[PDB]
């Protein structure tokens, strides 16, 4: 019977008989073992235990109650079959542990005793007690007792075990804090000591039913129910328990049987291979909170082992024929899984340790030369890098081909890694490729968390008038489920950009799992649609619950993906394609591209100083992207002063000479500042010396001033800055007065680059000890723009986003859907700056993020925000950021 | 005490719509805190001896804010009562039928409650509707009778629980939808997932009036040896409980 | 109340503090005294930037402290 | 060492040299009780008073013999308060005396007793032979706390005598009752008893208005029967096939070794298991329930019809079995089971327990009914050596050096400090070694297992080493007040007064609770042989290390340390990781040479055996060193073990908590397994 079963899984079946094939052969293998025990054991009596100890079975067609005709017997216990429906359910491979377990269960159940499996989570305690409870077909509940746990039902919930003669499980009771835990054993208690005396010596036949007192009035108790406590005890439920240590499972064993399941030949290999990999992977791969060595992912990836397999022979077929390497197959199901998790160190030690178990064989990737193709013409026109292996871009098209994979199979994806990686750019690639190749329309809803509250997130009831108003993301469920507009021909990616928090995931975590429903508090139910894919663009999974990050895919995007030489691609494409004036300007920035190409390549001046920078000090952390992201508008602003230059001479424009020179000299003048514009002035100085020793470009003649001293003016030339502070003589009633600057080296220097980082409109803080002149040099640049209003606004530890809601609402107006809702000032041709009085001062929040600051970079980035009156998306015309901070330090 | 003989004056019920197009009062906290505070001054003014300026101002006072605040710590429990008894008659049907002596009391009650609404929104001042004689007798009869009808409606609850024990793994408001929407049976199989452990679905007639058998998720189909009419058994509990028999059975039979 | 105190030291003026009524009845006493003080009456928000100079120059807080330099 | 430390005191300057001389030393050293006489080795003419000697010796058995430290202590109390000053504990104590005289009913006398005990026969005895009626009630119901309530009401005005059974229970309640028990009682006579175990969430207010009696189980084997014999019912032990008497008396013994053996837990039991009355209660249903189901009639059946398969394998996989977490304890379990639950066992010859006290040995006793079997423990012999549980007789010496280590750790909790913490902190900062350097990485030996291991090794342990250098100088630094000390620096000098190890400093798997000073003294250790590691590295690349002698001890994961080793071989040959079994060869000259798979580790110790070249045999004396076990990785046959080898779980600490790996080792000629598994044998590395 093992063979035919075994024959028939290889050809193509129903999922249904899939399933039913894989029970099969799980029993049939149980009972093959246990045959094999019985017959090496030279077992010839049928009562004895070798035999008796086994899960017995009795039938007897004759008896007309429905209830007793099936009779399953363990080692003395004797059930009856439940009737009930169990639908298909999981099934589990019968090791020896889960036979320990059934007969210590069994033999708890017999004594009117509970069972409380112990041990270490992922053993398998809960699946082994719910398995016992489906073999003799009881409705068993398991009830998880980490959170969600609904106290309030659990008071019917027992009188619903105890009148239909229910079972019920309770995972990992001891999560329990005391003041439910405490009621929750005494209901427990109460429930035993009923159920104990169903085994009376003196009153074995109740004619009156035996009732406990759970709901202030007494219930019938039913001795087909019963209760476990898995743990991971109180002293009222010590002496009602049995308890069984289930401490470590065998994992070959189910890895065989399963593997056997899935129509594997030499399947004890594969098992003694796959399962020893996996203990490796938990002690050579570096911990993170996202990985999952445990027996459910080994499970998973022999699932998908065997729809590997069926693939390849199916495909075969179209071109019985057993002759597949099964531990290629393997390794393919093993990497098309753990290799998106990883980061890029473990990367290699997972090759490694596959090729210490699996020594030889090598995992070939699906080249998905389709989609590579489309992705080729989606970048070069975003004007991004792309690879095709081990050439510049190759890991980060990986990363996007990796994340195509897991939208596929998932529907929660979960982009992760350290800020500065090209996460965004990847799903937004991916999304315009898909739209491109499967010629369907792809909509992006950025949803922030932790900008707005949850309350506006999904909504809330009035508990006066009970009516009900939708939150941001449940507005937008709403639009997607409810209205059509193409809805299966759309792809809504509603992307959770932002840091991942339990607190607005709590409601997510019905959504994210196989259920794909959103329970709101109104009690009304919305099941999101197959298109909607639910993505969290998110640096880290510090503060994330393991129910989270377990209950959705993800690709890890490490910073190795994307290369300097990447952004530097980036940053050159743009400046010769994209205006800065939004044709002259296209000319000189393509000419001034040239001019900088050999710095911006890879090594060079660029790189040689970014890295020497990243192992200097500096006030705040440094990020790669936050250096190179000034520089580049630095550097832009190098192609206006040619543009402001060529305007105010019509005749004798500046040529390529001069131009080359200016450029060369622009380019040390802003890495000098970029690099080094936030550590003190010996690291300034530090940075030029080694400048000094590593550029072709021509620098100041005197040795002993640092080249941050100097100014490039326009003619290519190393101007000091000594040479442009004017002796001022302020009058008497002027003296130390407010907003009163006399010029100095400082002052001069520093309202340049405010001048450079404005006239891009990009937001800046000036971070420095207190008094030492932040404010008072901002506004000795602000005030002199003409246009530039500036609004004074003050952040503290209590300070929320509603503060630039008001000062919003006070300043600026919403025009009436010119092209979507847009949010500007009242006066026209007027830029508002809101000046951060102690950026960093807001309050940590206990999982690490300031909402003001994600509030403010929502816009900064995605330019808006989305109001909370009519969840619709308000983009900033106008509006312009700037902070000021003391050291993070002090 | 100034400024408490003229906050009285002017003070508005803010009155707010209902589903139903009722008026209701939406203002609690100013309208507990505030009266909380007054009182409390007065209370102290008249305790202590500077009150020579004030001989007889709060105590023709202080019985008016004891009024305010009983008459309106009953209105807060009589309007949410009112609130979640009108949602759960009216968002459920056969619930004419099925309690028809709570039915039309509660149609009573809401036809005297929504008549002193009128009442109270045609003059919207507080000082204007305590001057109202048999509002406090009123309403404190109509909060008796809410708890009572209330309770009578959790009893009928529990002794429809009682009956089909499955109905104890529902709530309150999943029990109602089950035994409200008796004809409209397609709105039951979101609830037989928590009900059974595999069931989730009923296989009925063409015009679900018999029921064939139960389904699952997967969509394994297990017909009745012998269906179940709902037409000879119009009791929900009573064809829920055929129905779980006749799948014992017909898992027995198979 | 240091949230507070941070901006009326700082600015001067507590933004998040008038609102509604009392905005209204602020108004309304301020331009009375600039009215009784000889000063002109302006728009609303230069009535505003009157009234927070009037504070500037009208309002001093003294904050006593306990020695420990831990508080 | 301990000779060392006692002549830095200035009374035993001259410890060496008086040694040298009196050859009776080694004789009273190897004596069994070396505290009736101690010879005369600290270095004092003119002192004779007896607290100065007694306090000299205190010393000498501090340093020699530390396990009779207990002996030596009641000595000196003896000499210090007379010999009958800890007599009134011996004796029983009668309540009548306490509760009538000096116990106010205000008062409530507090019936503490040690969890699997019970203490109500003690009160219940008082009342018979007062005649003073009990409303006892017990303590856990809804209505029983009414019930409670309204009978200290009635008794309170009649001085009836109110006893709660477990009021453990309830907290709250306890609380409440604490709190209403200040109110006056109208009766003298009135005395209230709270039996309750000792339970640490019991109020404390209770505990400090009341008097507390604390009752524990007697030690011993023939007490321990003695208990369950009277637990259990006698009309239950007598019916049926005269077999169940025997059974029972069986089950009893096994009831009774198994709970002794929970006192030696480190050579016993690993960990301390919960085997109370429920435990019993349960094999005595399930052996009822199957001389029942075997035996239908009451017909005396022979021995081989009994259900031993039965019997032992429901003792040893769900009431028993049920609780042990580990595969040894199971096997120990099992070899107990197997030993005991047999046909054999209703023989004349059979024996209990063999190799005790010597030689000797421990028969059944030829009964029928419960009388005999009873009348046989009673006159089990007072003396109980270890061996009678088949552990080795120095389980003893090890339980009695643990216990006066505790009372030393006692009283020293039981007893400006600026300097104090300075010298010491400068002292460890002075004798921890400096950074550790990693400041090798090729790309040749990325491959090299060894050398990933290694390299996250010294990388944890050089960023440890600086964390504890840091907060170390800190200290230090706040010491002399030039630098002001923070939250985690409090805690910091809170948890090192009390020489307690920091939290922030335990990174690799300690002992449950050890002293600074041997945690700072294993880390320099460990940091020196990481500074060998690291040198070795230097000076080569992948020929040094594995030629590395290292201290399976002192690594942070020694478990990485032997998967990295078995990586290692899986590459040097085309062998795959699962196709390898580790073979073990421990040598004596430490300059053996190492074969191409063979990899050498020092600091082992073998718990309770030895081995001659390469075959365990038994040995009295334990921790036995191994001098460079070497271990080999070979192509494993897929063969059935011999029976002449036993597997030795390999621990880290000298308790018992993690396992490393498994060593398989051949046993001399006359020594069998079950010996071995049942004298606790292992492998430690600390
Ligand atoms: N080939 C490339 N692919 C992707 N991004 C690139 C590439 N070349 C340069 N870049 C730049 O790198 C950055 C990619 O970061 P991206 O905006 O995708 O990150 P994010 O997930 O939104 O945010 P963060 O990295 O801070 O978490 C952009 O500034 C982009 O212009
Ligand atoms: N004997 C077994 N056969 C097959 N799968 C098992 C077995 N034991 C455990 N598992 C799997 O392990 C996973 C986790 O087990 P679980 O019941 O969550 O353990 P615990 O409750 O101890 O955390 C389950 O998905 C289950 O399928
Ligand atoms: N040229 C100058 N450079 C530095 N500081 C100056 C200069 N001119 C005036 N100052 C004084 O420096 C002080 C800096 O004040 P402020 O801008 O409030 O400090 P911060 O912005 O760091 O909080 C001003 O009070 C101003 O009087």
């Amino acid at each position: 019977t093992l063979n035919v079963l075994a024959d028939s899984v290889l050809m193509e079946q129903p999922p249904l008989r899939r399933r039913k094939l894989e029970h099969l052969i799980t029993e049939l293998v149980h009972q093959r073992d246990v045959t094999r025990s019985l017959i090496k054991s030279k077992i010839d009596n049928a009562k004895s235990f070798e035999w008796l100890s086994q899960m017995r079975f009795y039938f007897d067609p004759k008896q007309t109650d429905v209830l007793q005709q099936l009779s399953i017997q363990m080692a003395n216990a004797k059930f009856n079959y439940g009737f009930e429906y169990l639908g298909v359910q999981d099934k589990l491979v019968q090791t020896p542990l889960t036979d320990r377990c059934y007969l210590t269960m069994t033999q708890a159940l017999e004594a009117r005793l509970g069972g409380s499996p112990f041990g270490p989570a992922g053993t398998g305690k809960t699946e082994s007690v719910k398995a016992l409870g489906h073999q003799l077909g009881r409705f068993v509940l398991v009830f998880n007792c980490d959170e969600t746990f609904d106290f309030q039902a659990m008071g019917r919930i027992f009188v619903g075990l105890c009148q239909v003669g229910a079972w019920g499980c309770f995972d990992e009771f001891n999560r329990l804090e005391e003041r439910m835990l405490s009621a929750v054993s005494q209901q427990v208690q109460c429930i035993q000591e009923a159920l104990r005396e169903h085994s009376n010596p003196n009153y074995d036949k109740t004619s009156a039913p035996i009732t406990c007192e759970l709901l202030n009035k007494q219930v019938k108790v039913s001795p087909d129910m019963a209760i476990f406590i898995t743990m991971n005890l109180p002293d009222n439920l010590k002496k009602l328990f049995r308890s069984l240590a289930m401490t470590k499972p065998d994992r070959q064993l189910i890895a065989q049987v399963m593997l056997y399941s899935q129509g594997f030949r030499t399947a004890e290999v594969l098992a003694n291979k796959i399962v020893p990999f996996f203990k490796l992977c938990d002690e050579q791969l570096s911990s993170q909170s996202h990985y999952d060595f445990g027996l459910r992912a080994l499970k998973s990836v022999l699932v998908s082992a065997g729809n590997v397999k069926r693939e390849r022979i199916q495909k075969i077929k179209r071109e019985i024929a057993e002759n597949l390497p099964e531990q290629e197959i393997l390794i393919q199901s093993v990497c098309e899984t753990m290799v998106p998790k990883l980061v890029a160190e473990d990367i290699p030690l997972l090759f490694s340790l596959l090729s210490d178990v699996f020594p030889g064989v090598q995992y070939h990737r699906g080249e998905m030369t389709a989609l590579r193709e489309e992705l080729k013409k989606v970048c070069q026109e975003m004007y991004l890098t792309y690879g095709d292996g081990e050439e510049v871009g190759g890991m980060w098209v990986e990363k996007v081909l990796q994340l195509y994979q897991i939208t596929q199979i998932n529907h929660g994806l979960m982009m992760v890694g350290p800020s500065g990686s090209g996460k965004s750019m990847a799903w937004r690639v991916l999304l315009k490729a898909l739209e491109r190749l499967e010629g369907v329309e792809g909509v992006a809803h950025i949803i922030d968390p932790k900008a707005i509250s949850k309350d506006h997130l999904y909504g809330t009831l009035d508990p006066n008038t009970r009516e009900w108003t939708d939150g941001l993301f449940t507005h937008v469920l709403r639009k997607i489920i409810d209205s059509v507009r193409g809805e299966l021909q759309k792809r809504q990616w509603i992307v959770f950009d932002g840091d991942v928090d339990p607190e607005w995931v709590e409601n997510l975590n019905s959504v994210l799992d196989d259920n794909k429903l959103l329970t709101l508090p109104n009690g009304e139910r919305l099941s999101l649609p197959p298109n909607v894919r639910i993505m969290f663009e998110v640096q880290d999974l510090k503060y994330a619950t393991l129910a989270t990050v377990s209950r959705c895919g993800m690709v890890w995007f490490s910073e190795d993906v994307l290369s300097t030489d990447m952004i530097f691609n980036n940053f050159l494409a743009r400046l010769r394609s994209i205006p800065l004036d939004d044709s002259p300007m296209l000319q000189i920035q393509r000419d001034a591209a040239t001019i900088m190409q050999p710095y911006f390549t890879s090594n060079g001046l660029v790189t040689k100083a970014l890295e020497h920078a990243f192992q200097l000090e500096h006030i705040m952390d440094l990020t790669r992207l936050r250096c190179l992201g000034s520089l580049f508008s630095m550097l832009h602003q190098a192609c206006r002063n040619v543009a402001q230059y060529n305007a105010n001479h019509p005749d004798f424009p500046m040529q390529i000479e001069q131009l080359e020179r200016y450029i060369q000299r622009y380019l040390v003048y802003a890495i000098l500042w970029s690099l080094s514009g936030d550590s003190r002035l010996k690291m300034r100085a530090e940075l030029g010396e080694y400048i000094r020793r590593i550029t072709t470009v021509p620098l100041p003649t005197a040795p002993n001033i640092p080249i941050i001293d100097y100014e490039v003016s326009i003619s290519g030339e190393w101007s000091p800055w000594q040479a442009k502070v004017p002796q001022i003589e302020v009058e008497t009633h002027k003296v130390a007065a407010p907003d009163v600057v006399v010029p100095t080296l400082d002052t001069v220097r520093h309202e340049a680059l405010l001048y450079t980082w404005l006239a891009e409109h990009k937001p800046l803080v000036l971070c420095g000890p207190p008094g030492s002149g932040k404010t008072m040099t901002l506004f000795s640049a602000l005030r002199a723009l003409p246009d530039m209003e500036v609004v004074g606004l003050n952040f503290s530890s209590a300070t929320t986003p509603e503060l630039l809601l008001k000062t919003f609402d006070h300043y600026c107006e919403y025009r009436r859907t010119p092209n979507g809702v847009v949010l500007a000032p009242v006066q026209l041709g007027k830029w508002l700056v809101l000046f951060c009085d102690e950026i960093n001062l807001p309050d940590m929040d206990k999982y690490g993020t300031q909402r003001v600051i994600s509030f403010i970079r929502q816009m900064v980035e995605h330019g808006g925000f989305y109001r909370t009156s009519d969840q619709t998306w308000v983009k900033l015309e106008r509006i312009q950021f700037v902070g000021a901070c003391n050291p993070p330090t002090d | 005490l100034k400024q408490i003989r003229e906050v009285w004056n002017t003070y508005e019920l803010d009155l707010v719509n209902y589903q139903n197009k009722c008026r209701l009062i939406r203002g609690w906290d100013d309208l507990f805190n505030k009266v909380k505070e007054h009182i409390n001054s007065v209370s102290a003014m008249k305790l202590s001896p500077y009150y020579k300026v004030f001989e007889e101002d709060a105590l023709s006072w202080e019985d008016k804010l004891n009024r305010i605040m009983a008459l309106f710590d009953v209105w807060i429990d009589v309007q949410r009562r009112w609130v979640y008894l009108e949602g759960i008659f009216t968002g459920s049907a056969d619930i004419k039928h099925l309690l028809p002596v709570e039915t039309q009391r509660f149609q009573s009650i809401s036809t005297e409650f929504l008549a002193l609404m009128k009442k109270v929104s045609k003059s919207p001042l507080v000082m204007d509707v305590l001057n109202i004689q048999g509002v406090q007798r009123s309403l404190e009869r109509l909060a008796d009778l809410l708890g009572k009808i209330q309770k009578a409606l959790g009893e009928y609850l529990e002794r429809e629980r009682s009956s089909f024990p499955r109905f104890y793994f529902v709530g309150d408001e999943d029990l109602l939808e089950i035994i409200g929407n008796s004809k409209n049976v397609a709105k039951l199989q979101k609830h037989f997932k928590k009900m059974f452990a595999g069931v989730s679905s009923i296989i009925l007639n063409e015009d679900n009036s018999v029921v064939l058998g139960i389904s699952s998720r997967e969509g394994e189909e297990v017909m009745f040896k012998t269906p179940v009419s709902i037409t000879e058994h119009p009791k929900i509990n009573e064809w829920l409980t055929l129905v779980e028999k006749e799948m014992r059975v017909t898992l027995a039979k198979l | 109340f240091l949230e507070r105190m941070n901006t009326l030291l700082a600015n001067g003026e507590v933004p998040g503090l008038f609102e509604g009524d009392e905005y209204a009845t602020l108004m309304t006493q301020c331009k009375e005294g600039a009215q009784k003080e000889g000063l002109m009456l302006d728009s609303h928000e230069e009535l505003y930037k009157w009234f927070t100079s009037q504070v500037i120059r009208n309002l001093h807080v003294v904050f006593t402290m306990n020695p420990s330099s831990e508080g | 060492e301990a000779v060392v430390r006692l002549s830095c005191l200035p009374a035993f300057k001259d410890l060496i040299a008086k040694v040298q001389a009196d050859e009776q030393f080694g004789i009273w050293l190897d004596s069994s009780s070396p505290e009736q006489t101690v010879p005369y080795l600290w270095s004092e003419e003119t002192p004779a008073t007896p607290i100065g000697q007694a306090i000299h010796r205190l010393l000498l058995i501090q340093a020699f013999r530390p396990d009779r430290l207990l002996a030596m202590a009641h000595m000196f109390v003896s000499t210090n308060l007379g010999e009958s000053f800890m007599s009134i504990m011996e004796q029983p104590l009668d309540l009548t005396h306490i509760v009538g005289t000096e116990v106010k009913p205000n008062t409530p006398v507090l019936m503490c007793s040690v969890p699997g005990y019970d203490a109500s026969g003690h009160v219940e005895d008082l009342a018979a032979e007062q005649n003073t009626q009990i409303t006892s009630i017990a303590i856990g119901s809804a209505e029983g706390f009414n019930q409670a309530d309204k009978a200290i009401n009635t008794a309170v005005k009649s001085g009836r005598w109110v006893m709660l059974k477990n009021v453990h229970l309830a907290p709250g309640w306890l609380m409440q009752l604490e709190k209403k028990l200040h109110s006056l009682q109208p009766h003298a006579c009135f005395r209230l008893f709270l039996t309750m175990e000792i339970n640490p969430k019991v109020p404390v207010n209770l505990l400090r208005a009341g008097r507390i009696f604390v009752f524990e189980p007697p030690p011993g084997v023939k007490a321990n029967m003695l208990r369950t014999f009277s637990s259990i019912p006698v009309s239950r032990i007598c019916k049926s096939p005269n077999e169940r008497a025997r059974l029972y008396f069986l089950l009893a013994w096994f009831h009774a070794i198994i709970q002794e053996r929970l006192r030696y837990a480190p050579l016993g039991w690993s960990k301390k298991y919960e085997f109370g009355e429920s435990d019993l209660r349960s094999a005595c249903d399930t052996v009822d329930t199957w001389l029942d189901d075997t035996a239908k009639g009451r017909q005396n059946i022979s021995p081989d019809k009994i259900p031993w398969s039965a019997l032992k394998t429901l003792m040893a996989q769900s009431i028993y079995g049920g609780r042990v977490d580990n595969e040894f304890d199971q096997r120990l379990l099992n070899t107990f089971l197997e030993r005991l639950f047999t046909t054999r066992s209703f023989d004349s010859e059979f024996k209990l327990a063999c190799k005790v006290d010597g030689h000797k040995d421990i028969q059944m006793p030829d009964g029928i009914r419960r009388e005999e079997f009873v009348q046989w423990v009673e006159l089990l012999p007072d003396t109980q050596t270890p061996s009678w549980l088949g552990l080795p007789n120095n389980a003893e010496r090890v339980l009695l050096t643990t216990q006066g280590v505790d009372m030393i750790s006692k009283m020293l909790k039981m007893q400006a400090w600026m300097r104090t913490l300075h010298t010491t902190a400068s002292n460890w900062l002075h004798l921890i070694p400096q950074t550790l350097s990693h400041l090798k990485r090729t790309v040749e030996n990325i491959k090299d297992p060894l050398f990933r291991f290694f390299e996250r090794e010294v990388k944890m342990g050089a960023k440890l080493l600086q964390d504890v250098r840091q907060d170390l100088a800190d200290v230090v630094q706040v010491c002399e007040g030039k630098k002001k000390q923070t939250n985690y620096l409090r805690t910091l000098i809170n948890e090192l007064v009390k020489g307690i190890l920091p939290r922030s400093w335990s990174h690799y798997t300690v002992p449950a609770g050890m002293t600074v000073i041997q945690w700072v003294s294993d880390f320099s250790e460990r940091i020196k042989q990481l500074q060998n590691i690291s040198l070795a590295a230097a000076s080569g690349g992948a020929k040094e290390l594995k030629n590395i002698h290292v201290c399976l001890g002192g690594l942070f994961v020694p478990e990485a340390y032997i998967t990295a080793t078995r990586q290692y071989v899986a590459q040097a040959n085309s062998w795959s990781l699962e196709e390898l079994c580790l073979e073990v060869n421990v040598t004596t000259s430490q300059g053996a040479t190492l074969d191409a798979c063979s990899f050498g580790v020092t600091g082992l110790k073998l718990q309770g055996a030895t081995c001659n070249n390469n075959k365990l045999s038994l040995s009295n004396a334990i921790s036995t060193a191994l001098p460079l076990t070497q271990l080999r990785w070979v192509k494993q046959t897929n063969t059935e073990k011999k029976a002449s080898v036993v597997t030795l779980p390999v621990y880290l600490n000298f308790t018992r908590a993690d396992l490393i790996f498994t060593v398989d080792f051949e046993i001399a000629t006359k020594e069998d397994p079950r010996s071995f598994y049942e004298r606790g044998v292992a492998v430690l590395c600390t």
